[PDB]
């Protein structure tokens, strides 16, 4: 089915250049009008940019222009955006999008994240959170991971291989003084499964090439 | 610029009742017959989701439930019976003028019914032990209303500066929410203590609730 796959995205010095590309997939995409809409962090949605079926005619706010180009490739069924000059007020989530001939951007992409900063990447570190025995909420006990210090975002933690789902709570990333994020993920489990079975928590810090599987056991 | 400003910006209703999200133009929005106002449906951690195109059109796939109308300058959404999973900023969005925009979004609540936290307490893990820097996360899962309050005490010491709170995005199953309280001290202020207390305050609790740990 029609489907939006966006990459490129990532950490990138003020001033720098970083490029977007979107894979279409499932339509004839020479048919269509491509977007390019941006979130920043917390705020809501922007135009970035629209280029016309064959790349003929593009449009940017003047925000943009000049400094960003939208083109595309029909024969690789790719989008693309490339930035250059980038500032702090560019860091955002971006979204590729399809746009109909009745005026509707019916599919977007899941989203890339781009963060506009000097400072550096730090891989995460991962601390168990482990059930104190003194704690005891009847049948249920609450472990968890704690991903403390990285940069950029985001991070990606998942239990037991994606495999236990049910429960699991990843608590948005908040910013330390330092300078570095930290977030926790729990999980709500049946006590007599404690023992009993293995739970381990998959940890993924891509601009980092992170990728830790800390076991947690009280 | 087609300035869209949607009304109200936060929006909290229980399941069942009727929603309605105004979107005022400053110019039309109408042109060859046609009122171009698209509505969109943003979840946490998804892109916009098209619900309504052309003003009044259900997109396919969208249930019934939802539903647009007006022109000109001004436009509704509705959403005639509210189901858990509608959790969402929504945004009205222009195809008409020189540079499309969006509404600022209207952010919507599902009202559910009192739910108390069940309150949890880590002591910093063994490892972040030698890293010389303690952290102590005080856990409050699903809970309604959004409003608690978490006071740190170590040995009977009311904390304070020194704790950060995240509150994850209201459930789209059963509408809680969890929160997550971590105590950061050093490795030495932590060894010179032995009592660690998390108070929450909630409306769901008759009596605030301690949660607490001697170290070791």
């Amino acid at each position: 089915q029609v489907q939006l796959q966006e990459s490129g995205g990532g950490l990138v010095q003020p001033g720098g250049s970083l490029r977007l590309s979107c894979a279409a997939s499932g339509f004839t995409f020479s048919d269509y009008y491509m977007y390019w809409v941006r979130q920043a962090p917390g705020k809501g949605l922007e135009w970035v940019a629209t280029i016309s079926d064959g790349g003929s005619y593009t449009y940017y706010p003047d925000s943009v222009k000049g400094r960003f180009t939208i083109s595309r490739d029909n024969s690789k069924n790719t989008l693309y955006l490339q930035m250059n000059s980038l500032r702090a007020e560019d860091t955002a989530m971006y979204y590729c999008s399809r746009y109909r001939y009745d005026d509707a951007m019916d599919y977007w992409g899941q989203g890339t994240l781009v963060t506009v900063s000097s400072a550096s990447t730090k891989g995460p570190s991962v601390f168990p959170l482990a059930p104190s025995s003194k704690s005891t909420s009847g049948g249920t006990a609450a472990l968890g991971c704690l991903v403390k210090d990285y940069f950029p975002e985001p991070v990606t933690v998942s239990w037991n291989s994606g495999a236990l789902t049910s429960g699991v709570h990843t608590f948005p990333a908040v910013l330390q003084s330092s300078g570095l994020y930290s977030l926790s993920s729990v999980v709500t489990v049946p006590s007599s499964s404690l023992g009993t079975q293995t739970y381990i928590c998959n940890v993924n810090h891509k601009p980092s090439n992170t990728k830790v599987d800390k076991k947690v056991e009280p | 610029e087609i300035v869209l400003t949607q009304s109200p910006a936060t929006l909290s209703l229980s399941p069942g009742e009727r929603a309605t999200i105004s979107c005022r133009a400053s110019e039309s929005v109408d042109s060859y017959g046609h009122s171009f106002m698209q509505w969109y449906q943003q979840k946490p951690g998804q892109a916009p989701r098209l619900l309504i195109y052309r003003a009044s059109n259900l997109e396919p796939g969208i249930p019934a439930r939802f539903s647009g109308s007006g022109s000109g300058t001004d436009f509704t959404l509705t959403i005639s019976s509210l189901e858990p999973e509608d959790f969402a900023v929504y945004y009205c969005q222009q195809s008409n003028e020189a540079p499309f925009t969006f509404g600022q979004g209207t952010k919507v609540e599902i009202k559910r019914t009192v739910a108390a936290p069940s309150v949890f307490i880590f002591p910093p893990s063994d490892e972040q032990l030698k890293s010389g820097t303690a952290s102590v996360v005080c856990l409050l899962n699903n809970f309604y209303p959004r409003e608690a309050k978490v006071q740190w005490k170590v040995d009977n010491a009311l904390q304070s500066g020194n704790s950060q709170e995240s509150v994850t995005e209201q459930d789209s199953k059963d509408s809680t929410y969890s929160l997550s309280s971590t105590l950061t001290l050093s490795k030495a202020d932590y060894e010179k203590h032995k009592v660690y207390a998390c108070e929450v305050t909630h409306q769901g609790l008759s009596s605030p609730v301690t949660k607490s740990f001697n170290r070791g």
